[PDB]
């Protein structure tokens, strides 16, 4: 098994790739039968400060997991923010990006959010310019939208 | 020939309606609904919509009726379809669906040369209403009539104003227009 790890040998490693080698649209995402994956709904702007999504993907690629036990990760959010962020994510295998918005339902249907194992709702937008009760509008709206959605059994 | 172009203006502030028509006499404490541009159907401001919040509280069937009148459809099923983010979709429809192509629509008719033009001269509103309802299945809402009384000479300001449900003894004129609710396309 030609597996490529880090120099320290504690994480899975892949050679560097351009962003478009992982970029996908709705048709391609629905073509791939994603299941038991992880969905990251990112509410980021184009000039918002970085979160460091590496720290979210690094623990998921530990070397004590068999390569078939790795959980695919798909990030749904803004694209320019992901252009900035991709410099630190290109070395993690089994990672996909679907540009768009997480509040749209077509994206969530293509991603197969009803077969996933976890949906992490993160927001990179700037904080505290308005009432403190109106800083988590996007997160609450996304949670309610996902809860109220209905799929086909 | 450029003063006969029918145009409707949308205003941000409702106090600017004094600058739209020249032949009218302006006044600073007159309400928007009483000015001449609004009475003719030329100016429109969103402030008149501020009264739609109270009526919907007092009458729960008002909003449904007004949406049905001024939208031509938009059933909750269409809202659900649009809520999926995929946009408007459709194509050739089954004959059962195409039965929705017969709802009534608001239209405007004239008393000049139509089959019911006999009410233009000496006719009364009630006679025209009952005749249209009995014969053509048409319900009349109101009149849209020249502002100048001397329509024989047709004074240069050829503007019209609206009368809502005139009494049964209202006298008609050959140049009047009627708002109607037509059926069967
Ligand atoms: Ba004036």
């Amino acid at each position: 098994e030609p597996r490529k790890f880090d120099s320290t040998g504690m994480f899975h490693w892949c050679p560097d790739r351009p962003l478009n080698d992982c970029l996908q649209d709705r048709s391609q995402a629905s073509a791939s039968g994603l299941r038991n994956h992880v969905v990251v709904c990112l509410f980021a702007d184009a000039a918002s400060p970085l979160i460091g999504l590496r720290n979210l993907v690094m623990p998921l690629r530990a070397s004590n997991f068999h390569y078939h036990e790795l959980k695919p990760t798909i990030i749904v959010g803004n694209l320019d923010y992901l252009h900035r962020e991709w410099k630190t994510l290109q070395n993690f295998p089994k990672l996909s990006i679907l540009p768009g918005s997480p509040l749209n339902r077509a994206n969530l249907r293509a991603v197969n959010i009803n077969l996933c194992d976890m949906c992490v709702i993160v927001s990179a937008k700037d904080r505290n310019m308005e009432d403190p009760n109106l800083v988590d509008k996007e997160a609450i709206l996304c949670s309610l939208n996902i809860k109220a959605m209905t799929f086909d059994d | 020939a450029g003063a006969n172009v029918p145009l409707i203006t949308e205003l941000a502030n409702d106090s600017n309606v004094q600058f739209l028509d020249q032949d009218d006499d302006d006044d600073p404490d007159t309400e928007l609904y009483m000015t001449q541009p609004f009475a003719c159907g030329t100016a429109f401001a969103v402030s008149v919509l501020d009264s739609l919040m109270s009526t919907s509280y007092f009458n729960d069937n008002a909003l449904t009726l007004i949406r049905t009148l001024i939208t031509g459809g938009a059933t909750p099923e269409l809202e659900q379809i649009l809520a999926e983010g995929a946009g408007m979709r459709g194509g050739y429809c089954s004959p059962a669906v195409l039965a929705n192509r017969d709802r009534c629509r608001v239209a405007q008719i004239s008393l000049f040369d139509g089959p019911l033009a006999q009410f233009g001269q000496g006719g009364h509103y009630g006679e025209l209403f009952v005749y249209a309802l009995r014969h053509f299945g048409i319900l009349c809402i109101g009149l849209y009539r020249f502002r100048d009384t001397n329509e024989s000479v047709r004074s240069p300001s050829s503007k019209r104003y609206v009368i809502t449900n005139p009494p049964e003894d209202f006298p008609l004129l050959p140049t009047d227009q009627v708002y109607v609710l037509t059926y069967k396309q």
